[PDB]
């Protein structure tokens, strides 16, 4: 198991303030098995992939 | 009546007490009070109390968790193993479970009639110091106090007896020359009741075991004897 | 006598050695409401085996006849009559960093008077003033009737 | 899977069923044209813990909210608040039963 | 941690949840050391009930007076008697029962300081089996032994209701039957008879006295008993075997999980069985130090009028002196 913790990353952009950080990825042997998970932010909110595809 | 004959066996004469009344009556009040005031702090009383009923408690919430264990099971509840499970697989998995908790049982009654029996023992002891200490008196030492015992009440208490040891406790002494036994000049001997022999301005008196009172020599004080002793201190004109 | 292993014998360099198990046992470590830190102490055991087997000293410690006990230092002449921390064999610690010292629940009533008998007198302390005392006690005589189904 | 934008301790979000087991994890690169700017923008801070098989006391306020814990492995201090289930336990001796040897492994026995 | 499973962590992984059929154990074995350490202190307490020594009281250089022998009931000099722990009668006792206090302290101790491996007790100790010093050493329950038995003779008398010894014997003597006219005349006999006594009790320990049997029949029965949950551990009670590196060696870590729960809970039901037999012996012990302060504080500190309790005869007086793991009476 493991534990991270994001520090929120302010960053300002003409007349907007955003905050974007890291993707992290899960997986065993990243093929087209074992499940892997890659989650990653879009501008505020979390997108999350279950699917076991090739990368 | 009681209490100041009871008071006269650890050594003190009722010249004191005849004169003293009312101090017994005001240190009777005073024990009660500071009896009835003692349980607002970490009295060793309440601490017995408290650790019986947590005990009982304890051993029940104990027992009643023993079903909440899993004893090598899938799980605890029965819903769950007769619901998941098939009903015809599942009666060699189910008997083990059953035979562990009838020997979990097994372990706790057989651990109620040991503390039953200890606690018939107690009970014992309770009966005797009521016989014994309360409704009468016997030449007992450190048994119905710890130290010179006078009375004994009793009061209920929760599960259990609870009891007043009134004790003899003394305040202040008093250095003084003793001598234990003495002796006529006419080969006989005497020896202290309950007390020793204090020399006063040449004069031999007797004093209690618990009280500086030099009172005179009687026959009620004087354990008589046919011949003196080597030790003894001679001395004359104490005739009775 | 049992049967266990407690040797054995090379059979290429004709070496003989006695099997003596390790060191597994446990800790003792006092601790107070009032304090912060503990009171280690290792029963039987030496400072120099702890010291090369588990770490470097970084608290005042010093020996002791049950062990080698960490941050407390130890005064054996100081006497207590109440103790809340007991360690064994009259030794009991107490936060002032703790303190070694040793416990005596009761103590004989000492008097300045003479032993011997002089004139064929002696001297014996008999009270003048008596305040009737109240104890308490209680017997466990009745306890709760538990019931269980089958 | 668990996260929590405020306060210290994090919530539940959901829960699989997968059977393999999870052996690596990796963070992405990010091709990002503004990153540093010169030493004018927030850097990357991305910090991560094992973890292990431990035991805590959690203790939990009026409203169920996360205070205190104790670690019960960090030192001896946090076996004896661990063990009367007080953060403050009353005085007196501490046998701590299961404390650290630190021993060696021991396999392939020979005849 | 220690003695259900060894130093592993498939051992240790398992008794997380399963842990807490553990506490109670853990529990009642804290409830026997506070009933037996309450116990100790309690005897402790009534030992010195209401003992008033000197200041000026020498017990290495004042020790013998009106032509008794009390030298086996004294064991201390100077001050403070650090060096001096025990009289000369205990150390006759505790010499013949090694398994004391110290022995048991000197036993631990030489365990990995270099000595030769012959006793149980380093095998014992190491496999979670200890035995814990008392919270008062021999030394002190032997100086409160001392001091009471030296309080008896010397003013002010506090064991021997407020008289001398040797007039204590001779009031205590007439409620028998004897007059004190032989008494009076014949107090040397007296004196070479309580001497004679104290030899022949002090020579008795030799033989296959009754006393040595039982004390070396309860430090066999701990022993034994110890020695017996000790040898549980090696039981195969089913399994294959008996050593944890083996089952967790030779099996693989998934399928043998059902395997060792059987054995686990089979050594944790002994462990209860054993703790269960403790608290019963422990409860019986208290009841004998229940009978032996009685025994204290009715036939030693004073006399009443009972008949065979203090002795089997016709009983004149009774001392107290230390043994291990109890106490020894002189029933005269
Ligand atoms: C995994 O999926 C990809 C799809 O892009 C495919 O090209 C590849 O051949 C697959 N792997 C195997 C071993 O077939
Ligand atoms: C007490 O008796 C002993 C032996 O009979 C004797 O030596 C001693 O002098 C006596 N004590 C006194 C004060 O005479
Ligand atoms: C060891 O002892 C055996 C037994 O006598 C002997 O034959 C042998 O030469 C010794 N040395 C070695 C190296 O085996
Ligand atoms: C602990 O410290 C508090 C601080 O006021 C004090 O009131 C209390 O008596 C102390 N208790 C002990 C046991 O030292
Ligand atoms: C600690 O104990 C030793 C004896 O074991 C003693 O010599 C030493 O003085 C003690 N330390 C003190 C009193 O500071
Ligand atoms: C005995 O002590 C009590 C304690 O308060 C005191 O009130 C009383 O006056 C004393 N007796 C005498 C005779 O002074």
């Amino acid at each position: 198991g493991i534990f991270s913790r994001v520090k929120n990353t302010k960053l300002y952009v003409n007349k907007t303030l955003y905050s974007e950080f890291s993707t992290i990825v899960i997986g065993s042997v990243f093929i087209n098995n074992s499940y892997t998970i890659v989650v990653q932010p879009h501008n505020g909110v979390l997108e999350i992939t279950a699917c076991q595809y090739t990368m | 009546l009681n209490v100041q004959y009871r008071i006269n066996g650890l050594g003190v004469t009722m010249d004191v007490l005849n004169k003293n009344q009312k101090l017994i009556a005001t240190a009777f009040n005073n024990a009660l009070l500071s009896i009835q005031n003692g349980f607002s702090a970490t009295n060793s009383a309440l601490a017995k109390i408290q650790s019986v009923v947590n005990s009982n408690a304890q051993a029940l919430n104990s027992l009643l968790q023993q079903l909440f264990n899993k004893f090598g099971a899938i799980s605890s509840s029965l819903q769950e193993i007769l619901s998941r499970l098939d009903a015809l697989e599942a009666q060699v998995q189910i008997d083990r479970l059953i035979n562990g908790r009838l020997t979990a049982l097994n372990a706790y009654v057989s651990q109620q009639l040991s503390d039953i029996s200890l606690v018939k023992l107690g009970a014992a002891l309770a009966m005797e110091k009521v016989n014994e200490c309360v409704k009468s008196q016997s030449p007992r030492i450190n048994f119905c106090g710890n130290g010179n015992h006078i009375l004994s009440l009793v009061q209920n208490a929760p599960y259990g007896l609870l009891f007043m040891h009134f004790s003899y406790k003394p305040i202040s002494f008093k250095t003084v020359l003793v001598s234990p036994g003495l002796c006529i000049s006419g080969d006989v001997g005497i020896a202290p009741k309950q007390g020793y022999f204090i020399k006063h301005n040449d004069h031999w008196m007797f004093t209690g075991s618990s009280y500086y009172y030099p009172e005179p020599i009687s026959d009620k004080n004087v354990v008589f004897m046919n011949t003196c002793s080597v030790n003894f201190t001679k001395a004359p004109l104490v005739y009775l | 006598f049992n049967g266990n292993i407690i040797g054995f014998k090379d059979f290429v360099t004709n070496k003989t050695y006695n099997i003596f198990p390790c060191y597994a046992g446990r800790v003792s470590a006092a601790f107070h409401q009032n304090a912060s830190s503990l009171a280690l102490l290792y029963r039987n055991l030496k400072c120099s085996y702890v010291l090369n087997n588990i770490s470097l000293a970084t608290q005042p410690y010093f020996d002791s006849y049950l062990g080698c006990v960490f941050n407390a230092d130890n005064l054996t002449d100081y006497s207590v009559s109440s103790c809340a921390l007991r360690m064994g064999s009259g030794f009991c610690v107490d936060y002032n960093s703790y303190r070694f010292v040793t416990f005596e629940p009761f103590n004989v009533s000492f008097v300045n008077d003479s032993i011997e008998s002089v004139g064929g007198l002696y001297e014996i302390k008999i009270p003048t003033n008596f305040t009737i005392v109240g104890q308490e006690e209680f017997i466990q005589t009745n306890s709760p009737k538990v019931t269980i189904d089958c | 899977a668990y996260y929590a934008d405020s306060g210290m301790p994090t919530t539940f979000l959901f829960s699989l069923y997968l059977g393999t087991l999870l052996s690596h994890y990796y963070v992405l690169p990010l091709t990002c044209n503004a990153i540093s700017s010169n030493t004018d923008n927030e850097t990357l801070q991305y910090w991560v813990t094992p973890l292990s098989k431990r035991q805590y006391l959690l203790k939990f306020d009026d409203r169920g909210v996360i205070t205190n814990a104790v670690d019960c492995s960090s030192s001896f201090f946090s076996e004896i608040q661990c063990k009367t289930k007080s953060l403050l336990p009353n005085t007196g001796v501490y046998d701590l039963s299961g404390f650290t040897v630190k021993p060696v492994a021991t396999v392939h026995r020979r005849i | 941690s220690l003695f259900v499973c060894s130093n592993y962590a498939a051992c240790h992984d398992l008794l997380s949840e399963y842990g807490t059929f553990c506490d109670n154990i853990n529990s009642i074995l804290d409830e026997v050391n506070g009933l037996l350490d309450t116990t100790q202190l309690h005897v402790a307490d009534t030992l010195m009930q209401g003992v008033t020594l000197s200041s000026n009281l020498n017990t290495n250089l004042h020790f013998d007076v009106d032509n008794i022998n009390f030298k086996s009931l004294v064991g201390c000099l100077g001050p403070h008697c650090g060096s001096s722990s025990r009289s000369f009668f205990e150390d006759l006792l505790f010499d013949k029962v090694k398994l004391s206090d110290v022995g048991f302290v000197e036993a631990y101790n030489n365990c990995t300081g270099g000595s030769e491996i012959r006793d149980l007790l380093c095998v014992q100790s190491f496999n979670g089996i200890k035995v814990l010093p008392p919270i008062l050493s021999e030394s002190q329950i032997s100086g409160y032994t001392t001091a009471a038995t030296v309080a008896a003779m010397f003013p002010p008398w506090s064991a021997a209701a407020g008289i001398p010894f040797s007039l204590n014997v001779q009031y205590r003597i007439n409620g028998l039957g004897v007059t004190m006219d032989v008494l009076n005349k014949n107090q040397k006999l007296i004196a070479t008879a309580f001497n004679n006594a104290l030899l022949s009790i002090q020579n008795g320990f030799s033989a296959t006295n009754s006393a040595l049997a039982k004390i070396q029949s309860v430090v066999n029965s701990n022993a034994q008993a110890l020695n017996s949950l000790l040898q549980q551990l090696f039981n195969k009670f089913g399994a294959i075997s008996s050593s944890l590196q083996e089952i967790l060696s030779r099996l693989d870590a998934l399928e043998a999980q059902v395997q060792i729960d059987r054995l686990i809970n089979g050594r944790l039901t002994a462990l209860n069985a054993y703790v269960s037999q403790q608290l019963s012996d422990i409860s019986l012990v208290k009841l004998g130090a229940a009978l032996a302060m009685e025994k204290v504080n009715e036939c030693v500190k004073s006399q009443s009028p009972r008949i065979n309790f203090c002795g089997n005869g016709n009983h004149i007086l009774s001392l107290v002196q230390n043994a291990p793991y109890g106490l020894l009476f002189m029933h005269f």
